[PDB]
């Protein structure tokens, strides 16, 4: 009834802070670990070059 | 403003105690006396300094309720008893 | 869970059935156990078999060491069948049960009638014997894991509280795996990234240094009966043999790639002597693949490669990991907009509250100023 | 080229592009009160990362799709010195062939 | 061809945002919650029963 309950008042605010900075650190990591992605296409001057090669020019 | 009591501190100092870290620092450099955010928060030299908060009336933009699914965890057990309860 | 009639009146009228399935059930496990036994003591290393004694650095206190006292058996399944060891560990759990309640029962003569009443009423601790119908065996596996729900919290924070607050990790990967181990069922936990907590606490607390009340709670948390718990060498000794036994069967079906053939039933009984799927969750295959692959993961290439496995520390930790449900918050919002302290309203407020109003409240300022400057104007008139 | 058709992949979810920005706008348009300023070299808010990570995604799905809005794909898919060069390339070459297939049916 | 090379990324990649946005809707419920919760703080209206649970 007295000192449990004083005690895990005493806890409260360090737990509730640390939580708060878990949580930061979390999102912290979802935006650190995106990145966009260029992706490369074969050109389209080889696929012409080909075109031409096949017509026996 | 009601006279209702507020966080409880023990009467200590959060500007020097073990865990100050734990409070926040307002703008006048005087740590909160609870984890939430206090803009009048102050400190009374006694034999032994101790810091107050005092309720005042003060608006600040509420954001719109969320849904239920988003923040209700439906893991009650037999076992369980809520801090309201338990008061 | 707590007692009632109707689970009163199921056992009732299965225990003798019940007794008698669990005495062919001992029958068919003692066969097992005496194969398990003689191929131990004949393939076992020298340490295994002559039972080497490790110490602890401070009161050289005896106990099980991960190493040397627990040797993983790869060629058993040519004598014995992943289906026996199964059966031999659900048989060691419910003789476990029954043999605490006959010591009582033995103990106390006749006086025990009544706690078999209390005893009976409940399936927490109940062999599984008793159930004859699948609803029966239903709730019977509810009330196992709502012990387990009950017990694993405390060992969970135990564990945590007391490496926290005593020693801090070394490197970054360490202080990440060590945040992501406890993190509750609801999220994914990557094996990959919570491995190197097991060495990190090896280097902390090992099998061997294993506290008592920590293992009192494990016990608790693995449905072992804690009464009477005596030395800890002995609820120790069953951990460690449950736990070899668990790696035996998991290094025959990841050689063997058994899981993906096992069945639905099986499967999810495969995961749940391993702590890791609640029946109550309501699992699918898919999830259940999941978790026994983040599980074999976890265990490592050196669980094939020599049979050693993680931490057991860590590794009971992480497992149990499942049964670490999300704090329950029942309540609309709405709630929220009420007030606490209505029954104070008529009381008012007395001189000192009316003068910290005053001096703390938006005239702050003012009365910070005027005071300010009355004291100086007092002090530049004293001198 | 490019290699084997990859494999096909279910998804675990059915939403539609356009269902998604129109969540990603509501659950951003109820927050804008309490959205803040900030500088580029200051620290940024929760909100302000959400919608960072938020509209940097859809933009990339959109420019991988072929919905090139080069302003937006400029402003929440371009953090990288060397992502902005790749930008600039892709925007004379879409450029080049309006230009191509206009005077080619001219 | 090319919508047939680009089809298991761009599901994959509409899968994670909206697993992201799920992922993100708790934190603004426990923002609001933090803000009622210093709202009434601040009234000298809430318990530490309320503030726990
Ligand atoms: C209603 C019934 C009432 C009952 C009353 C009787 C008492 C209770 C009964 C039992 C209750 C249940 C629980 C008991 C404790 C359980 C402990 C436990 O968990 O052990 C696990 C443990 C199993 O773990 P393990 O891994 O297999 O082995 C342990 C490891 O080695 C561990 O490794 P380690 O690293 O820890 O190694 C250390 C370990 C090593 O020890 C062991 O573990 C080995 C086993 C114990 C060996 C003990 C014998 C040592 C040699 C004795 C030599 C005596 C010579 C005297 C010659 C005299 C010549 C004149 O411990 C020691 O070193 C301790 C040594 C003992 C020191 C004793 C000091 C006494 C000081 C006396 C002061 C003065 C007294 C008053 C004055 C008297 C004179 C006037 O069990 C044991 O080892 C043995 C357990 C034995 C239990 C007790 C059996 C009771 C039998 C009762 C019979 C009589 C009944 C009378 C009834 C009367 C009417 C009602
Ligand atoms: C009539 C007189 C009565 C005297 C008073 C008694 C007062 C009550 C005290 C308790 C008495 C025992 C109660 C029955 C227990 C059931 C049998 C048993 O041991 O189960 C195995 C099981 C072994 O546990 P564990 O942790 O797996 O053992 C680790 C070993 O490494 C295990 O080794 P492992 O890993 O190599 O595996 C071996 C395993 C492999 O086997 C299997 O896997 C197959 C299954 C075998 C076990 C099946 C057990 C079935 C239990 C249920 C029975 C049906 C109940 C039905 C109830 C309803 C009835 C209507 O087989 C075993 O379990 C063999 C264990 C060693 C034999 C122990 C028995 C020794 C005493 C009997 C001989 C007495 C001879 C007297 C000669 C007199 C000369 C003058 O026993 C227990 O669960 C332990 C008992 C739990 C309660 C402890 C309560 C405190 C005890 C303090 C005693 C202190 C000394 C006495 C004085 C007390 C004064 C205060
Ligand atoms: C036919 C059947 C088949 C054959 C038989 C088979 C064998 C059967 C036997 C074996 C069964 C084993 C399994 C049993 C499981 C159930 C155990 C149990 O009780 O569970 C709690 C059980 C309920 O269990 P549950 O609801 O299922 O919840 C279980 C949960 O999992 C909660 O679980 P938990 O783990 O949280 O609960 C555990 C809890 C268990 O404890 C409790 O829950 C406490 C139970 C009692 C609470 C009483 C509250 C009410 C008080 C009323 C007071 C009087 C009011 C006014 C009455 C006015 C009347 C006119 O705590 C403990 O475990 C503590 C253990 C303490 C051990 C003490 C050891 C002392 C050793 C001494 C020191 C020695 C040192 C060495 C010295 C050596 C020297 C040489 O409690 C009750 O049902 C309460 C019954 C209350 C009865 C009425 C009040 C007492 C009446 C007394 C009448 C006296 C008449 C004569 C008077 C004569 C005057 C001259
Ligand atoms: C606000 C006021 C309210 C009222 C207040 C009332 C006044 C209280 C004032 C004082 C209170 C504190 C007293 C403390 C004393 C010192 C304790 C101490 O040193 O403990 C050390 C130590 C601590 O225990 P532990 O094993 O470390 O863990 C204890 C935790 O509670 C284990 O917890 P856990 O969570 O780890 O495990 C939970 C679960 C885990 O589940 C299991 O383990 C499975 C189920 C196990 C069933 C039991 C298996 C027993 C196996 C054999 C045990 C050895 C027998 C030895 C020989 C027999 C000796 C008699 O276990 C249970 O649920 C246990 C159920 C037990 C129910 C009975 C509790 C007592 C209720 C009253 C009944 C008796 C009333 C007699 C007086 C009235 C007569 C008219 O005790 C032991 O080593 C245990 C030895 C037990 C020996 C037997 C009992 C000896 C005492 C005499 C019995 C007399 C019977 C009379 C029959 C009727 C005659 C007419
Ligand atoms: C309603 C009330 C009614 C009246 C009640 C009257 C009460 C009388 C008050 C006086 C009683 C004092 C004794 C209290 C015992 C409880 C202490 C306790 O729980 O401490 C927690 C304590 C704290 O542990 P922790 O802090 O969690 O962890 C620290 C360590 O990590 C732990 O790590 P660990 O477990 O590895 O290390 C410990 C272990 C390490 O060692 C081992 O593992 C090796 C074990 C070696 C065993 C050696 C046994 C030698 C026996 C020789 C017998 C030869 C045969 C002779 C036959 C003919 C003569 C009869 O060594 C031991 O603890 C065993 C030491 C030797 C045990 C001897 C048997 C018990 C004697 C009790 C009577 C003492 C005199 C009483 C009168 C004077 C009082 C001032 O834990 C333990 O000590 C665990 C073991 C507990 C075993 C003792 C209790 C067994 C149950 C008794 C059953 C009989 C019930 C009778 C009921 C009577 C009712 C009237
Ligand atoms: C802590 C509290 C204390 C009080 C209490 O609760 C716990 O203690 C508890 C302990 C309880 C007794 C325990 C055991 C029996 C024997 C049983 O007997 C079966 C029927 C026959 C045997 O089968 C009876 O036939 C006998 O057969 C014997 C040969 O086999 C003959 O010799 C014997 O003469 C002859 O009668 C009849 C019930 C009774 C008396 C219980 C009553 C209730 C309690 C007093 C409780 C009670 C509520
Ligand atoms: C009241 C007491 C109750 C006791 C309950 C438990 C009883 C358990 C009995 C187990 C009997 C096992 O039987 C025993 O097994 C061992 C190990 O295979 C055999 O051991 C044999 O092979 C081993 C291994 O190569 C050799 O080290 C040993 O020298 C040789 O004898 C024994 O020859 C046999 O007798």
């Amino acid at each position: 009834d007295i000192m449990v309950p004083s005690f895990v008042y005493n806890k409260l605010p360090v737990i509730h802070f640390l939580q708060e900075k878990r949580a930061e650190q979390k999102l912290r990591r979802v935006l650190d670990e995106t990145y966009t992605e260029w992706t490369e296409e074969l050109d389209q001057a080889h696929v012409t070059d080909a075109i031409t090669r096949s017509l026996n020019i | 403003v009601g006279n209702g009591p507020t966080f409880s501190t023990g009467g200590e100092c959060m500007n020097t105690c073990d865990i100050q870290n734990a409070f926040p620092m307002n703008d006048r450099g005087v740590r909160s006396s609870s984890p939430f955010q206090e803009p009048n928060t102050a400190i009374y030299d006694s034999y032994l300094a101790w810091t107050y908060f005092q309720p005042m009336d003060v608006h600040i933009e509420k954001l719109p309720a969320p849904e239920a699914k988003y923040y209700q965890r439906h893991t009650k057990k037999p076992w369980d008893v809520s801090s309201t309860e338990l008061t | 869970m707590q007692g009632s009639w109707s689970v009163l009146k199921k056992n009732c009228s299965n225990f003798f059935p019940g007794l008698l399935a669990f005495a062919q059930q001992t029958q068919e496990a003692y066969g097992i156990w005496l194969r398990i036994y003689n191929r131990q003591q004949k393939y076992g290393p020298t340490d295994f078999v002559e039972q080497s004694e490790t110490f602890s650095p401070d009161y050289h206190k005896r106990f099980h060491s991960q190493d040397k006292n627990m040797w993983v058996d790869k060629e058993l399944c040519t004598e014995v069948s992943q289906k026996e060891v199964a059966r031999l560990m659900t048989y060691k759990l419910d003789m476990w049960r029954m043999a605490h309640c006959a010591g009582a029962l033995l103990a106390t003569g006749g006086y025990a009638i009544p706690f078999g009443l209390f005893w009976l009423a409940n399936d927490t601790w109940v062999p599984s014997s008793f159930n004859l119908t699948g609803e029966e065996l239903r709730a019977w596996r509810e009330a196992q894991d709502l012990y387990r729900y009950r017990s694993a919290p405390s060992y969970l924070t135990d564990t945590k509280w007391h490496f926290d607050f005593h020693a801090y990790p070394w490197n970054e990967t360490q202080e990440r795996a060590w945040d992501d181990l406890f993190e509750k069922n609801d999220v994914r936990r990557d094996p990959k990234v919570v491995r190197p907590a097991a060495e990190m606490y090896d280097g902390f607390i090992k099998f061997e240094l294993i506290r008592r009340k920590s293992l009192r709670h494990l016990c608790r948390s693995m449905n072992i009966p804690t009464f009477p718990m005596l030395a800890r060498l002995c609820n120790g000794t069953r951990v460690r043999d449950y736990w070899n036994l668990a790696w035996c069967e998991d290094y025959m079906v990841i050689t063997q790639r058994l899981h993906e053939s096992m069945t639905d039933e099986e499967l999810y009984d495969y995961a749940w002597r391993r702590y890791l799927a609640p029946y109550d969750k309501n699992l699918n295959r898919e999830q259940l693949m999941e978790r026994v692959e983040d599980y074999f993961e976890f265990l490592g290439p050196d669980f094939v490669a020599h049979g050693k496995a993680p931490n057991l520390v860590i590794l009971t930790n992480y497992v149990l990991g499942y049964y670490n449900d999300p704090a329950y918050l029942e309540g609309d919002i709405s709630e929220l907009d009420k007030n606490d302290y209505d029954h104070l309203a008529s009381w008012g407020k007395d001189a000192f509250l009316r003068r910290l109003e005053f001096e703390n409240g938006p005239l702050r300022d003012q009365v910070e100023a005027h005071t300010q400057r009355l004291l100086a104007e007092r002090a530049a008139i004293a001198k | 080229y490019k290699g084997e058709v990859p494999p096909h992949y279910t998804r675990k979810s059915s939403a539609t592009i356009e269902q998604v920005e129109k969540e990603i706008d509501a659950l951003l348009g109820g927050a804008e009160k309490l959205r803040k300023t900030s500088t580029d070299d200051q620290p940024m808010d929760k909100l302000t990362l959400m919608e960072r990570c938020l509209r940097h995604a859809l933009w990339s799905y959109h420019k991988e799709e072929g919905r090139y809005d080069f302003d937006q794909i400029g402003r929440w898919v371009v953090y990288t010195p060397e992502d902005e060069v790749k930008l600039a390339q892709l925007k004379r070459e879409v450029e080049a062939k309006e230009k191509l297939a206009a005077l080619r049916k001219r | 061809t090319l919508q047939q090379y680009r089809r298991a990324s761009q599901d994959k990649r509409l899968d994670d945002l909206v697993d992201l946005l799920e992922r993100f809707k708790p934190v603004l419920a426990r923002e609001a919650i933090m803000q009622r919760l210093t709202i009434k703080h601040l009234e000298g209206q809430l318990g530490v029963w309320r503030y726990m649970d």
